[PDB]
């Protein structure tokens, strides 16, 4: 449960996605989320009526070659968003950099 | 050549008229020089003027009927100076009323209403109460019924002009093709589902097969006998996003403030 949220760009999971992955009924999928937050492994708020768990905190956990690469990719993608914008702004208001 | 075009028109042959016309174009240069081109108009340049109107008049009516709309607009444009001026002295005739009626349909069947209404002024000055509307009412009624949006009144006016197989009918079928396209532009917003019997009804088909055939050509996805306008809307929106307009089409949050900033420092 903690693993899935962390590796996805989004910080929300459907309960149907939890149902498959931990192989549990839909009753216990909800209880698993409650228990996790009580443990303080994940933090957020629970929608039972959009059937989402929306996370704001992940507890720091192991690093592994696998995980090292997963975080690297996200930074390149976000690096692209920064880089191209600053060029939009440079081309704009050219007369004024004083 | 010159008098030969007249009687070829009269017989009912219009493939004959166009064949023979490129020879007479050379002699149309000769005729044009005889008149001063309407700087003053004698009864001698009146005699000349009739020769000049005659070649072009019979050429232009014939063009329609061989389905050379392109050639029709050329001949008609040539009449215009004689039509403009010297009214009530060999400028206005029965053929003129017929010829302008047909042209107004040309502009309308091309679907330029910019041009059609600007051409209508020019005619305001000429005949519309000096030879009243009796054949020119036809294109004007039609344009109005689609502006209010009534395609019922419009199809009827076309269908009863189809009774009259003359040359007015050659623009009527174009105009029935046009009513279909307009509706097919509208239906995207109007609905999301129509059964196939319902699509047929709006598009003025009497055959359910014929409806399916237009849909291929008009790119409507009918799946299990029901249409999906939401898909079509997407494709056309996608094309409009693709083209370079796009920073200030959307207008970026950042872009707004950058404008403000340099103005106060300039």
């Amino acid at each position: 449960l903690i693993e899935t949220v962390f590796v996805k760009n989004i910080r929300m999971l459907s309960f149907e996605d939890i149902s498959k992955a931990t192989h549990l009924p839909k009753d216990n999928v909800e209880h698993l989320v409650m228990r996790a937050i009580s443990l303080g492994l994940l933090k957020g708020s629970i929608d039972q009526v959009n059937e989402l768990v929306t996370i704001s905190w992940v507890q720091p956990r192991i690093i592994s070659g696998d995980q090292i690469t997963k975080m690297k990719d996200r930074l390149v993608e976000w690096n692209d968003q920064v880089e191209k914008l600053g060029k939009k702004m440079e081309a704009r208001g050219q007369s004024i950099w004083v | 050549l010159t008098k030969s075009l007249s009687i070829a028109f009269e017989n009912g042959d219009y493939a004959a008229c166009e064949k023979l016309l490129p020879p007479i174009k050379i002699e149309l240069i000769k005729n044009n020089l005889l008149i001063p081109d309407l700087s003053i108009q004698n009864d001698i340049y009146l005699n000349d003027l009739m020769i000049t109107k005659r070649i072009l008049e019979v050429g232009a009516l014939a063009s329609i009927q061989t389905f050379n709309f392109d050639s029709f607009e050329n001949y008609f444009n040539q009449l215009k100076p004689y039509y403009f001026s010297n009214n009530h002295k060999l400028s206005e005739s029965d053929k003129k009323s017929k010829l302008i009626s047909l042209y107004l349909l040309n502009l309308l069947s091309q679907n330029n209403t910019t041009k059609f209404h600007s051409e209508l002024q020019y005619l305001d000055k000429h005949i519309k109460n000096l030879e009243d509307d009796s054949l020119l009412s036809y294109p004007i009624k039609l344009d109005r019924w689609l502006m209010e949006g009534s395609y019922q009144k419009a199809w009827d006016l076309l269908q009863s002009g189809s009774q009259n197989i003359s040359e007015f009918d050659s623009f009527t079928d174009i105009l029935k093709s046009a009513i279909r396209d307009e509706i097919a532009k509208n239906t995207e917003l109007s609905y999301d589902f129509l059964p196939l019997s319902n699509i047929k009804a709006l598009l003025f088909f009497n055959n359910e097969k014929e409806t399916e055939k237009f849909a291929l050509e008009r790119n409507w996805p009918i799946v299990n006998s029901k249409v999906y306008f939401n898909n079509q809307s997407k494709e056309k929106a996608d094309y409009e996003d693709e083209m370079m307009h796009e920073e200030d089409q959307k207008t970026n949050i950042i872009e707004k403030a950058m404008d403000y900033a340099i103005s106060i420092e300039n």
